[PDB]
C-alpha cells in the first residue's frame, strides 16, 4: 500500500456491482407465468398464447442477464483472482443442489420397486409394460456421451498451447454430438407403447429420464454461447470461466446418465 | 372414558398397555422435574447475588473438569430412560393367539364395522355401520358429538384385534382409555390389540384430516359380559 | 433376525473404527515408506494366520462364542492401545486386534449366511453388513483427531471401549452365548474347496481388487494436521454407496456382469491415479476406486455360499474364511514387497502394472454365469 | 445527505401529510385483510 | 430516478435488510390476525363467528401456518439480520452475488399474492400445513387453490436457496486481512451452518410438491393405491424438508441471544469453540431423524427402535450451549436492559418447550399425544416463545445503530410484560387438553374441553395489545427519537466500570468484540474503503 | 484510452491499463487483453509487488504515547483489532484510531496513532 | 468556597464551559500535598469522578417502576372488557344446560365410568 | 496457573511502571477481577502511584473496593490496620468519614 | 492470617451445585412417592374387590 | 477494423456516462420489445386473477 498514486484505483479487489433492473423483472415475469400456469389448467383463460409469453420473458430475462455479466468481465475489466475463485465456489454449489433433486427420484423408484403394491401384480415392469430394450439406442446415447466427455479435453487443451483451429472444431463436434443425444431420445419416445398414466413405472421412467432431457438442452445453449465467444476473440489462454463451468456441467450429466440406464433400463 | 369439565390428566384406564404407557411417562417426569428444578435455582442465585455488581470476573471462561459433567449426566439419564422404553416397544404385543377379529373401515364420514366371525355357509357376514347423532335428535342425557346410533359391542377379557383399512382418505382410529391409535391408509392393513378388564363405555375421536366433518366421527365401545355379547349377537 | 445383522454392523463398525482411529496419532509415536509399512501388515498377517482356524472350530462350536470372543479381544485391545507409549508396544496391540477382527468377520458372515437361506435375502442383507465397514472407516479418523486436540490422548480410546461395552451388553442380552451345539454335520475341508475352480475365482476376484488400495495409502504423501482427518473420507463414501446399490441389483443385473464391471473401472480409477502431480488430484481417483471395489465385494461375495449350495455340503465358515484370507491377502504383501519394486522399477511404473492386471483378469468372471450342477 | 433519516425509504419530516396517517394506514390494512376473505368466502356460501 | 436506483435497482445489502423489515411486519401481522380469528372460534362450544363453515376454518390455519413460517421468520431472520449484520461483522464492503439479493428479495411479493388469491378464487386450500396426498386431490379440493398454494412454496424456495448460496460463497473469500475462519463472531457461524441446511433440504420438498402437482393436474398415479403407490411416500418426501426446517429457524435465534449474554453481562462466552461445536452436531443430527412425525402410519418395530435412540441424542448438544449461557452470566455484573429480558425469558420458556419434546420422541408414548394439543402446546414454546423473542431482542438491540434513532424504554418493558402474560396464558393450558384427549384440526369440541378454551382466548387478546403497542413505540422511535437518549441510561451499551471515572469514560466510550458497534450512528453507504486489520 | 502502462510506475489510473490488441488467427495473451482492476494485479506480479497486502497487524512490541503504533491508512480512520504483544493472549478488542485521538487498548495497553497517505 | 460548596445540587444544570473550569482547577489544586485540601475540595474531587451523574445513573429510578406496573395493570383490564363483551353474546347449544348435564350422570353410573378419579358433566 | 506469590510480583511490577490515569486505573481494574485478593503490599504499591499521578478520587475507591471483594467484615477490618500508616501520610479519608 | 484470601468462587460454585441438586431431588421424590404410587394402590385395590365380587 | 475491435469497445464502456444495458448503439432493438411485452404479460395475469375472484369463467 506504499506504491505511488495508488489512491486512484480500488484497494481490495472485489467487484462493486452497478444497479440493474433484472431481478425485478425476472420476478414480475416469473409470477405472471406462475399464475397463468395455475389458471390455463382449470378453465379461466382458454387461449395458450399467454403461457409461452411469460416463458419467452423469462428466458429473455436470463439472457439479458447473462450479456451484462459478461461485458462485466471482457470489456470493462473487473474479475481478479478472488471474484474468479468465488464464481467457481458458487456453481458448484448450483450443481450440488440440482444432484440432489435426482437423488429424491430415485428414491421414489427404490420405494415402488422393492415392496412392490397388492393392485399390481407382483412384478416389475408390470403385466402389460413392454420395457425399452437395453442393446438399442440407448447404448448409442452412453457411447455419443462417452465420446462427448472426451471431446471437449480436446478443446481446453487446444486453447493453453494457443491453437485456435482445434479449439473451434473441439467444440462443433461437441455440439453436434449432443444434438444426436436429444434426437435419439426424442425418436424413443415417439416408438413406445406406455404412457405417463398407464402405471406407476410409466410415471417415474418420464419423470426421471425426462428432467436430464431439460438439463441437456442447457448444454447446447451453453455449448453455442461458448462458441459463438470464441469466433469473436473472448477468451484468452489463462482466462475462460465459460469453459471451465460448462466442463464440469457436462461430465456431472454423463455420471447422472450412467445410473439411469442400470436403474432404469437394465433392472428390472 | 368421557372426557371430565376442567381435565389435567390421562383418562382412566383399562388396558394393560394404557398402564405401562402412565408408568413410562410417569418415569421420565422425575428428570424431566430434577432438570427444571436445578435450572430455576441457578437463574435464582443468578439473578439474587450478582445483580449490578461491583466486581467483573473476566478470565473464568475455559473450564476443564466442569466442561465433562454436562456432557456426559445427560447421556447416562437417555440410557436409563430408554432401557424401559425399548422393554416396552418390544414386550407388549399380541404375543400368542388373538381371539376376535373387527374389521374397521373408515369411510369419508362415518365407520363401518364387520366381524370377520360367525360366517354362514352363504355369506352371512354381521356387518353395521356407525353415524353421528345431530344435536337436534339427542334424547335428554346424551353427550353432544359423542353418542352414535350403532355401538360396537365387544367381551370383557377377551383379546381382540382389530384391522383398519379406509376407502376414500388417511384417517386414525382412536380410543385414548384403551390404548389404540392406528392409522387407516387407502391400499394397506394395519392391525391393533386391546384386552378390556372391567365393564363399560370408552368414547373416541378421529385424528387425521379428512375434510369439513372431521368433528363428527365418534367412537362408541361397550364392554358387556360374555352372556349378553351371546344375546346380542343373536340377534342382529 | 434384523438384530442379528444389526450385531454384524456394530462388530464390523468397532473393528473398523479402532482399526482407523490411530492415522490421527501415529506421527507423534513416528516422528514414511519403511517405516508405517510394519502398522499396515501385522494386523493382516496375524488376521490371516488365524482366519482357517476359526473357520473350522466354527463347525464344532458354533457362532456366539466366537463373536463374544473376538469381542473380549477388541475391548483389550482398546485398552492396551491406551496405555501404549512406545512404537514396539504399538505393534502387539495391533497383532492383538488381528485376532479379534478375524474372528468377528468370519463368524458374522458364516452366520448371516446360515440364518438367511434364500438367496436375494442374502445379498440384500450381506451388502447392508459389508457397509459397516465403509462406514466405520468413515468415521473414526475425525474422532480420533477432535478428541486428540481437544481432550488429549488416551480419551478417544476410553471413549471407544465406552461404545465397546454397549456393543456387548447388547450382543449378552440377544444372542446369549450360554450352549455349546455343533452343526448338523461336517462340511467339506479346505483341500476340496481348493480343487473346485469356481470358488478360486471368485476369490481371486476379491484378492485383485484391493491391491491398488493396499499399495497406495502407505505411501501418501501425508505421512497439515486437518489433512489427516480428510484423507480417508472418499473411499468410505464409495463403497457405502457401491454396496448399497449393488446388494439390491446384483440379482436382477447378473453378478457375473456386476463384478466384470467393477473390476473394469477399479483398473480405469488405478490407471488414472498416477497422471496426477498434486495431492489434490488424488481426490478424483479415490471414488472411484472405492466404489468399484464395493460392487466386487457386494456380487462376488454372496455368490460363494451359491456355490456352496450348488456343488459342495451345505456348511458355511470354512469358504468365508476363504473369502476373508483373499481381503486380507493384499494388505500383508503389499507393504514388504512394493517398495521394492519401488526401487526396482518405480511407483507409476507399478500402479500401472497393478492397473493393467486389473484390466485383464475382467474376462475371466464370465465363467461364472451358470456353473454346473452336483 | 448520511444522517438519521436518511437510508429509510419513505419521508418522516417536512411533510405535507402527517406522518400518522402513513403509519396507521398500514396497521390497519395488515390487520384488516385478513376479515376479507372470511367475509367473501361466507357470502359466497349462502351464510350472511 | 435516484429513488428508483436506490430502491427498486439496488445492490447495497444494507438497503435490502430494510425492505425484509418492512415485509415481515405486514406478513406477521397477517398471521397474527387469522391466528385471533381462530381463537375466538375456539371459545365455547357451538358455532360463533364463521357461522356453519368448516371450510373456512381449516383455510384459516394453513395460511396462519404458512405465512408465519415462511412469510416473518425467515425473512426476519436470515434477511433484515442476515444481510445486514454479516458483511460488517467480517469486515466486507457488501455481498458476493449482489443481484441474487435483489432477486431473493423480490420474489416474495409475487409470492403473497398466490397465497392471498388461493383463498378468493375458490373454497380454498383447506389442506393443512402438510399438504397430503389423499386428501390435496381433485376429488376433495377440485379448483385452482392448493395449486397456487405449491406455487407459492416454489418462490419461496428459489429465495431461500439463492441466499444461501452467497451467503456460504461470501465468508469464505471475503474476510477481512487477519480473520483465519476460526475467530468469527458466533453468528456468522450459525448463519453458515443454516445456510448449509437449506442447500441440503429444499430439493426434496421441492421434487414432493412437485409430484403431487403432477398427481393432481396430469393423472400420474405417483400417490394414487389404484396403480401401485402409496401415500406415505409423500410423507417422507415432505419429512426430510420437515425438521431441517424447524432448525432453520432456531439456529440463527441462538447466536442473537449469545451477542446480548456477551455484552449485558460483561463476560466473554464460555467456552465459544464449545458452542460452534454444537451447532454443528445440531445441524448434523437434524438430517438423520424424520420419522418421528410417523410412529402410527404402521412402521416396523425395529425402525421406531432406531428413531427413538437417534431423536433422544440431540438433547446433549442443546444441554451445552444452555449451560454455556448460565455459566456466561454467571460470574459477571447484570443490568436489565431491555434486550436482556428478552435473552433471560429464552433460556427458561425455550427449556420447557424442548423438555415436552422427550417425552414425544418414544414410540411407546406417541400413541398417546399424537395429533393431540399437546404437541401444539409444546411447539408454541419453542416457535412462539423461542424465535419471536429472540426476533424481538435483536430488534430492539440493533435498532438504534441502524437507525440513529432511540426508543422509550418504560413502553418497552410494558410491552414484554403483555406479551410474557399473554403467551405463558395461552399455551399452557393446551398440555392439560392434549392429556385429556382433544384432537386436532376441529372447530367444534365436546361439552367438556370447554373451560380451558376460555382461558386460552383470553391471552390472544393481551398479545394483540402488545403488538398494538409495539406500533407506537415504533412510532415513538421515528418521531422524536433523538431526545429519548437522554431520558434513560438504556441508551449505553456498556456502562463505566468501578474504577473507571465519568470524565475518563465520556472519552472512551465505545468497548466492543466486533466491529459492529464501532460504526457511525447510521452505518454509511460504503463502509470499508481501506481495509480492515486484525492481529 | 491513452498511454499504455508497461511497469507500475507509469500507472496514473484506469486511463492507463488498455494495452494492444492480438492479431488475426492467433489465441490472445493476457497482456494483449486486461482493462481494469485486473491488469494492476498482472503488472504487480511481473516485478514481485503485490498490489493488495494480506499481511497482519504487529504483534512485536506494546505501544506508548511517546512511541505509539503507527497506522498507514488512505482515509481519517481505521478499524485496528488488538489481541496481545504475544499476539494470542489478550482477546478481540476493536479500536478506532483517527487523526485527532488515538486508541488505547483498556485491557493490555497499546496505543495506536494513525499515519496518513 | 461558594464555587465548590454543594455541587451535588447544580453540576447537571452548568453549561460545558463552566464545568471544564471547576475540573481545571481542582487539578492544580491536588498537586500540592493532601492534608492541605479543604473538606469541601475532597468530596467535591470524589463527586466528580465517582458520582450518581451522566453514565452512573439506574436504568430504572423509583417513578418509573410504577408507571410500569400500571401501564401493565391497564392494558389487561382492556383484554378483560373486550372479552366480556364477546361472552354475552354466544351461541349457546341446548346441551350446556345444569338439568341436561345432571342427566348424562345417570348414564355414566349406571355404565360405570371413572371408577376412579371421578366423573362429573356438570360446569353450569 | 499462577501462584499468590507471582500475583503479589507481577502487579507490583505493573504499578510500579504506570505513567498515566488511564494506565493506573486500568492496572487497578484487572487487579480486582481474579479469584486472589490483592495482598496487602500491592495496595501500598497501587496508592504510591496514585499519588505519582495527582489523583484523590481513585485513592478513596481503591479502599471502597475492598469492602466489596472481601468475604466478611473482619478481614476488613484487618486490612484497615496494616494499611494505616500509609493513609495518614499520604492524607487519604475512607468514604465513610467524608460521607460523600 | 486474615490478609490472605485465595479461592472465594469455587466454594460458592461448588455450594450452589450441592443445593441445586438436593432440591430437585425433593421435589422429584414427591412426584414419584406422593402422586404416582398411592394412584397405582388405589387402581390395584379397586381390582381386587371387582374380582371378589363376581366370584360371589 | 479487424476482428480486434476489443480494444476499441474497451475505451467505449469506459467513459460512457449511460448505464452498461443502454450505451451500446444496439440496446433498443433488445429493450424496446422486451419492456413492452412484459407490461402486456404483467397486465394480462392480474385481469384473469381478478376476473376469477368473481367466478367468471371463459
Ligand atoms: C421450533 C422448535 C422445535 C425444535 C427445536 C424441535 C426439535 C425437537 N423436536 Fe420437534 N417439532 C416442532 C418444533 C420443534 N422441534 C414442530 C412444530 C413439530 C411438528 C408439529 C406439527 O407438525 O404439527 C416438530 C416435530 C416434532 C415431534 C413430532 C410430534 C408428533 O409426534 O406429533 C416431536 C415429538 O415427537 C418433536 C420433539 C422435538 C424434540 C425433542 C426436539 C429437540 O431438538 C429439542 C431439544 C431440547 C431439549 C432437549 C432441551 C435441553 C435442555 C436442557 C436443560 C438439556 C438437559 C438434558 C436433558 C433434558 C437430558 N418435534
Ligand atoms: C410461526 C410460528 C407460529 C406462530 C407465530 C403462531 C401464532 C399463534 N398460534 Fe400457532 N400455529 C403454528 C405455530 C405458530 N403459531 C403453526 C405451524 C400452525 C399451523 C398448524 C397446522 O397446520 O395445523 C399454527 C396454528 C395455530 C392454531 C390453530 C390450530 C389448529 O386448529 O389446528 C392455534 C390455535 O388454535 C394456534 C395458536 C396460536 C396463537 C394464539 C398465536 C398468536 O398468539 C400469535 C402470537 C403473537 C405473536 C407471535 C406476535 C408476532 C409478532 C410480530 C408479528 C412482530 C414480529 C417481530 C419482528 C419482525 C421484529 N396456532
Ligand atoms: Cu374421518 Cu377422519
Ligand atoms: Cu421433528
Ligand atoms: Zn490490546
Amino acid at each position: 500500500m506504499r506504491i505511488q498514486n495508488r489512491e486512484n484505483l480500488q484497494l481490495f479487489p472485489f467487484h462493486l456491482v452497478t444497479n440493474s433492473p433484472w431481478p425485478l423483472t425476472t420476478s414480475l415475469a416469473l409470477m405472471s407465468l406462475a399464475l397463468t400456469l395455475g389458471l390455463t389448467m382449470h378453465g379461466y383463460i382458454g387461449n395458450h398464447l399467454w403461457l409461452f409469453l411469460a416463458i419467452s420473458l423469462v428466458l429473455s430475462s436470463i439472457f439479458l442477464w447473462v450479456r451484462d455479466v459478461v461485458i462485466e468481465g471482457t470489456y470493462l475489466g473487473d474479475h481478479t483472482i478472488a471474484v474468479r475463485k468465488g464464481l467457481n465456489i458458487g456453481f458448484m454449489l448450483f450443481v450440488l443442489s440440482e444432484i440432489l433433486i435426482f437423488a429424491a427420484l430415485f428414491w421414489s423408484y427404490f420405494h415402488s420397486a422393492m415392496g412392490p403394491t397388492i393392485e399390481i401384480g407382483c412384478q416389475w415392469p408390470p403385466v402389460g409394460i413392454t420395457s425399452i430394450k437395453p442393446t438399442e439406442l440407448p447404448l448409442l446415447n452412453t457411447i455419443i456421451l462417452l465420446a462427448s466427455g472426451a471431446t471437449v479435453t480436446w478443446a481446453h487443451h487446444s486453447i493453453l498451447y494457443k491453437d485456435r483451429q482445434g479449439t473451434l472444431v473441439g467444440l462443433f463436434i461437441t455440439t453436434l454430438l449432443i444434438i444426436l443425444f436429444v434426437g435419439c431420445q426424442v425418436l424413443e419416445y415417439t416408438w413406445a407403447t406406455f404412457t405417463i398414466a398407464d402405471s406407476v413405472f410409466g410415471s417415474i421412467f418420464y419423470a426421471g429420464t425426462g428432467l436430464h432431457f431439460i438439463h441437456m438442452v442447457m448444454l447446447i445453449v451453453m455449448l453455442a454461447i461458448c462458441y459463438a465467444r470464441m469466433y469473436f476473440y473472448h477468451f484468452t489462454s489463462n482466462h475462460h470461466l465459460g469453459l471451465e463451468t460448462t466442463i464440469l456441467y457436462l461430465h456431472v450429466l454423463d455420471i447422472i446418465w450412467l445410473f439411469l440406464y442400470i436403474v432404469f433400463y437394465w433392472w428390472g | 372414558d368421557v372426557p371430565t369439565p376442567w381435565g389435567i390428566f390421562f383418562q382412566d384406564s383399562a388396558t394393560p398397555n394404557m398402564e405401562g404407557i402412565i408408568e413410562l411417562h410417569n418415569n421420565i417426569m422425575f428428570y424431566l422435574v430434577l432438570i427444571l428444578t436445578f435450572v430455576s435455582y441457578i437463574l435464582y442465585t443468578i439473578i439474587y447475588n450478582y445483580s449490578n455488581a461491583t466486581i467483573v470476573h473476566k478470565y473464568m471462561n475455559h473450564g476443564q473438569l466442569i466442561e465433562i459433567v454436562w456432557t456426559t449426566l445427560p447421556a447416562v439419564i437417555l440410557l436409563i430412560i430408554a432401557f424401559p422404553s425399548f422393554i416396552l416397544l418390544y414386550l407388549c404385543d399380541e404375543v400368542i393367539s388373538p381371539a376376535m377379529t373387527i374389521k374397521a373401515i373408515g369411510l369419508q364420514w362415518y365407520w363401518k364395522y364387520e366381524y370377520s366371525d360367525f360366517i354362514n355357509d352363504d355369506g352371512e357376514i354381521v356387518e353395521f355401520e356407525s353415524y353421528v347423532i345431530p344435536e337436534e335428535l339427542l334424547e335428554d342425557g346424551q353427550l353432544r358429538l359423542l353418542d352414535v346410533d350403532a355401538s360396537v359391542v365387544v367381551p370383557v377379557d377377551t383379546h381382540i384385534r382389530f384391522i383398519v383399512s379406509s376407502a376414500d382418505v388417511i384417517h386414525d382410529f382412536c380410543v385414548p382409555a384403551l390404548g389404540v391409535k392406528v392409522d387407516a391408509s387407502p391400499g394397506r392393513l394395519n392391525q391393533t390389540s386391546a384386552l378390556i378388564q372391567r365393564e363399560g363405555v370408552y368414547y373416541g375421536q378421529c385424528s387425521e384430516l379428512c375434510g369439513v366433518m372431521h368433528s363428527a366421527m365418534p367412537i362408541k365401545i361397550e364392554a358387556v359380559s360374555l352372556y349378553e355379547f351371546i344375546n346380542w349377537l343373536d340377534e342382529q | 433376525r434384523k438384530l442379528i445383522l444389526f450385531i454384524v454392523f456394530l462388530a464390523l463398525l468397532l473393528d473398523n473404527m479402532l482399526l482407523t482411529v490411530v492415522v490421527p496419532i501415529i506421527p507423534s509415536y513416528l516422528y514414511e515408506n519403511v517405516q508405517v509399512g510394519l502398522l499396515f501388515a501385522s494386523k493382516a498377517t496375524v488376521q490371516l494366520i488365524t482366519n482357517p482356524f476359526i473357520g473350522l472350530l466354527t463347525n464344532r462350536i458354533g457362532y456366539p462364542i466366537p463373536i463374544f470372543a473376538g469381542f473380549c479381544i477388541m475391548f483389550v485391545s482398546t485398552i492396551m492401545f491406551a496405555f501404549s507409549s512406545s512404537y514396539a508396544f504399538l505393534l502387539i496391540a495391533r497383532s492383538l486386534q488381528g485376532i479379534g477382527s478375524s474372528c468377528s468377520s468370519v463368524a458374522g458372515m458364516g452366520m448371516l449366511a446360515s440364518v438367511y437361506t434364500d438367496d436375494e435375502e442374502r445379498g440384500n442383507v450381506m451388502g447392508i453388513a459389508l457397509g459397516g465397514l465403509a462406514m466405520g472407516v468413515l468415521v473414526g479418523p475425525p474422532f480420533g483427531s477432535v478428541l486428540y486436540e481437544f481432550v488429549g490422548k488416551t480419551a478417544p480410546f476410553l471413549v471407544l471401549a465406552a461404545l465397546v461395552l454397549l456393543d456387548g451388553a447388547i450382543q449378552l442380552f440377544v444372542l446369549q452365548p450360554s450352549r455349546v451345539q455343533p452343526e448338523s454335520q461336517k462340511g467339506t475341508p479346505l483341500t476340496t474347496l481348493l480343487k473346485d475352480p469356481y470358488i478360486l475365482i471368485a476369490a481371486g476376484s476379491i484378492c485383485f481388487a484391493n491391491m491398488g488400495i493396499a499399495m497406495l495409502e502407505p505411501a501418501l504423501p501425508i505421512w497439515r494436521k486437518w489433512q489427516l482427518g480428510v484423507a480417508f473420507l472418499p473411499a468410505s463414501i464409495s463403497y457405502l454407496i457401491g454396496t448399497n446399490i449393488f446388494g439390491i441389483l446384483a440379482h436382477k443385473m447378473g453378478r457375473w456382469l456386476c463384478a466384470l464391471l467393477g473390476m473394469i473401472i477399479v483398473g480405469v480409477s488405478i490407471l488414472c491415479i498416477p497422471f496426477a502431480k498434486n495431492i489434490y488430484g488424488l481426490i478424483a481417483p479415490n471414488f472411484g476406486v472405492g466404489f468399484a471395489i464395493g460392487m466386487v465385494d457386494s456380487s462376488m461375495m454372496p455368490i460363494m455360499g451359491y456355490l456352496v449350495d450348488l456343488r459342495h455340503v451345505s456348511v458355511y465358515g470354512s469358504v468365508y474364511a476363504i473369502a476373508d484370507v483373499a481381503f486380507c491377502m493384499g494388505y500383508a504383501i503389499g507393504p514388504s514387497a512394493g517398495g521394492a519394486i519401488a526401487k526396482a522399477i518405480g511407483f507409476p511404473w507399478l500402479m500401472t502394472i497393478i492397473g493393467i492386471i486389473d484390466i485383464l483378469f475382467a474376462p475371466l468372471c464370465f465363467f461364472l454365469r451358470s456353473p454346473p450342477a452336483k | 445527505d448520511v444522517g438519521p433519516y436518511s437510508n429509510l425509504p419513505f419521508k418522516v419530516k417536512n411533510r405535507r401529510v402527517p406522518y400518522a396517517v402513513p403509519h396507521f394506514l398500514f396497521f390497519a390494512i395488515g390487520m384488516g385483510i385478513p376479515f376479507f376473505a372470511c367475509y367473501v368466502q361466507l357470502k359466497r356460501s349462502g351464510s350472511i | 430516478m435516484n429513488y428508483i436506483n436506490r430502491w427498486l435497482f439496488s445492490t447495497n445489502a444494507k438497503d435490502i435488510a430494510v425492505l425484509y423489515f418492512i415485509f415481515a411486519l405486514f406478513c406477521g401481522l397477517l398471521g397474527s390476525i387469522m391466528s385471533l380469528i381462530l381463537r375466538l372460534e375456539l371459545s365455547a362450544p357451538g358455532n360463533q363467528i364463521l357461522m356453519g363453515n368448516h371450510q373456512l376454518f381449516n383455510v384459516v390455519a394453513t395460511a396462519h401456518a404458512v405465512l408465519m413460517v415462511f412469510f416473518l421468520v425467515m425473512p426476519a431472520a436470515i434477511g433484515f439480520f442476515g444481510n445486514y449484520l454479516l458483511p460488517l461483522m467480517i469486515g466486507a464492503s457488501d455481498m458476493s452475488f449482489a443481484r441474487l439479493n435483489n432477486i431473493s428479495f423480490w420474489l416474495l411479493p409475487p409470492a403473497l399474492v398466490s397465497l392471498l388469491a388461493s383463498a378468493l378464487i375458490e373454497n380454498g386450500a383447506g389442506t393443512g400445513w402438510t399438504v397430503y396426498p389423499p386428501l390435496a386431490g381433485v376429488q376433495s379440493h377440485s379448483g385452482p387453490s392448493v395449486d397456487l398454494a405449491i406455487f407459492a412454496l416454489h418462490l419461496t424456495s428459489i429465495s431461500s436457496l439463492l441466499g444461501a448460496i452467497n451467503f456460504i460463497t461470501t465468508t469464505l473469500n471475503m474476510r477481512t486481512i487477519g480473520m483465519t475462519m476460526s475467530k468469527l463472531p458466533l453468528f456468522v457461524w450459525a448463519v453458515v451452518f443454516t445456510s448449509i441446511l437449506l442447500l441440503l433440504s429444499l430439493p426434496v420438498l421441492s421434487a414432493g410438491v412437485t409430484l403431487l402437482l403432477l398427481d393432481r393436474n396430469f393423472n400420474t398415479s405417483f400417490f394414487e393405491p389404484a396403480g401401485g403407490g402409496d401415500p406415505i411416500l409423500y410423507q417422507h418426501l415432505f419429512w426430510f424438508f420437515g425438521h431441517p426446517e424447524v432448525y432453520i429457524l432456531i439456529i440463527p435465534g441462538f447466536g442473537i441471544i449469545s451477542h446480548i449474554v456477551s455484552t449485558y453481562s460483561k463476560k466473554p462466552v464460555f467456552g465459544a469453540i464449545g458452542m460452534v461445536y454444537a451447532m454443528g452436531s445440531i445441524g448434523f443430527l437434524g438430517l438423520l431423524v424424520w420419522s418421528h412425525h410417523m410412529y402410527t402410519v404402521g412402521l416396523d418395530v425395529d425402525s421406531r427402535a432406531y428413531f427413538t435412540s437417534a431423536t433422544m441424542v440431540i438433547a446433549v448438544p442443546t444441554g451445552i450451549k444452555i449451560f454455556s449461557w448460565l455459566a456466561t452470566l454467571y460470574g459477571g455484573s447484570i443490568r436489565y436492559t431491555t434486550p436482556m429480558l428478552y435473552a433471560f425469558a429464552f433460556l427458561f420458556l425455550f427449556t420447557v418447550g424442548g423438555l415436552s419434546g422427550v417425552v414425544l420422541s418414544n414410540a411407546s408414548l406417541d400413541i398417546a399425544f399424537h395429533d393431540t394439543y399437546y404437541v401444539i402446546g409444546h411447539f408454541h414454546y419453542v416457535l412462539s416463545l423461542g424465535a419471536v423473542f429472540s426476533l424481538f431482542a435483536g430488534y430492539y438491540y440493533w435498532s438504534p445503530l441502524i437507525t440513529g434513532l432511540y426508543y422509550n424504554n418504560n413502553l418497552a418493558n410494558i410491552q414484554f410484560w403483555l406479551l410474557f402474560i399473554g403467551t405463558n396464558v395461552t399455551f399452557f393450558p393446551m398440555h392439560f387438553l392434549g392429556l385429556n384427549g382433544m384432537p386436532r384440526r376441529i372447530p367444534d369440541y365436546p361439552d367438556a374441553f370447554a373451560g380451558w378454551n376460555a382461558i386460552s382466548s383470553f391471552g390472544s387478546l393481551i398479545s394483540i395489545i402488545s403488538v398494538i403497542l409495539f406500533a407506537y413505540v415504533i412510532y415513538d422511535q421515528l418521531v422524536n427519537g433523538l431526545t429519548n437518549k437522554q431520558l434513560s441510561t438504556n441508551s449505553l451499551f456498556k456502562n463505566p466500570d468501578f474504577i473507571e471515572s465519568n470524565i475518563i469514560f465520556n472519552d472512551n466510550s465505545i468497548k466492543s468484540s466486533s466491529i459492529d458497534f464501532l460504526l457511525t450512528s447510521p452505518p454509511l453507504p460504503h463502509t470499508f474503503n481501506t481495509p480492515a486489520i486484525q492481529s | 484510452q491513452f498511454k499504455t502502462a508497461t511497469s507500475i510506475a507509469e500507472v496514473e489510473g484506469l486511463e492507463n491499463l488498455v494495452g494492444p490488441g492480438a492479431k488475426t488467427g492467433t489465441v490472445p495473451t493476457d497482456l494483449e487483453q486486461a482493462t481494469g482492476l485486473e491488469r494492476y494485479e498482472l503488472l504487480g506480479k511481473l516485478e514481485g509487488i503485490e498490489v493488495f497486502d494480506e499481511t497482519p497487524l504487529e504483534a512485536v512490541r506494546k505501544g506508548t504515547m511517546k512511541d505509539p503504533i503507527l497506522i498507514d491508512s488512505y482515509d481519517d480512520y481505521r478499524y485496528v483489532g488488538c489481541t496481545g504483544v504475544p499476539a494470542d493472549s489478550h482477546n478481540i478488542e476493536w479500536l478506532k484510531p483517527t487523526t485527532e485521538k488515538n486508541a488505547r487498548c483498556w485491557e493490555c495497553g497499546s496505543v495506536y496513532k494513525l499515519n496518513f497517505l | 468556597n461558594a464555587t465548590v460548596t454543594n455541587l451535588e445540587k447544580r453540576w447537571e444544570d452548568l453549561p460545558e464551559t463552566d464545568q471544564k473550569d471547576i475540573i481545571s482547577q481542582l487539578s492544580e489544586r491536588q498537586k500540592l500535598p493532601w492534608k492541605d485540601l479543604t473538606l469541601s475540595e475532597k468530596k467535591a474531587a470524589w463527586y466528580i469522578s465517582f458520582g450518581e451523574w451522566g453514565p452512573r445513573r439506574p436504568v430504572h429510578t423509583k417513578e418509573d417502576k410504577l408507571y410500569i406496573f400500571w401501564g401493565t395493570v391497564i392494558g389487561i383490564v382492556i383484554s378483560a372488557t373486550i372479552f366480556g363483551a364477546f361472552r354475552y353474546n354466544r351461541n349457546v347449544p341446548k346441551t350446556m344446560n345444569r338439568e341436561w348435564q345432571a342427566a348424562s350422570d345417570e348414564y355414566l353410573k349406571s355404565k360405570n365410568a371413572e371408577p376412579f378419579t371421578g366423573y362429573s358433566q356438570i360446569q353450569s | 496457573e499462577e501462584t499468590y506469590e507471582e500475583f503479589s510480583q507481577r502487579y507490583e511490577k505493573e504499578f510500579d511502571e504506570a505513567y498515566d490515569l488511564f494506565e493506573v486505573q486500568r492496572v487497578l481494574n484487572n487487579c480486582f477481577s481474579y479469584d486472589i485478593v490483592p495482598s496487602p503490599a500491592v495496595i501500598g504499591k497501587a496508592l504510591n502511584a496514585c499519588r505519582r499521578v495527582n489523583d484523590y478520587a481513585t485513592a478513596v475507591r481503591v479502599f471502597e473496593g475492598l469492602k466489596h471483594k472481601v468475604e466478611t467484615k473482619e478481614q476488613y477490618d484487618a486490612y484497615l490496620e496494616e494499611l494505616k500508616d500509609v493513609r495518614e501520610e499520604l492524607g487519604i479519608d475512607l468514604k465513610e468519614e467524608l460521607f460523600p | 492470617s486474615l490478609t490472605r484470601i485465595q479461592g472465594s468462587v469455587k466454594r460458592r460454585i461448588l455450594t450452589d451445585i450441592s443445593v441445586g441438586l438436593t432440591l430437585g431431588f425433593g421435589f422429584a421424590s414427591y412426584w414419584w412417592w406422593g402422586v404416582h404410587k398411592p394412584t397405582v394402590a388405589h387402581r390395584e385395590n379397586y381390582y381386587i374387590e371387582l374380582a371378589k365380587k363376581k366370584k360371589a | 477494423t479487424a476482428t480486434e475491435k476489443i480494444i476499441e469497445l474497451q475505451k467505449f464502456y469506459q467513459s460512457t456516462n449511460k448505464p452498461i444495458y443502454a450505451a451500446h448503439p444496439r440496446s433498443k432493438y433488445y429493450l424496446i420489445p422486451y419492456f413492452g411485452l412484459l407490461g402486456v404479460s404483467v397486465a394480462a395475469t392480474l385481469f384473469y386473477t381478478g376476473r376469477a375472484c368473481f367466478g367468471i369463467k371463459d
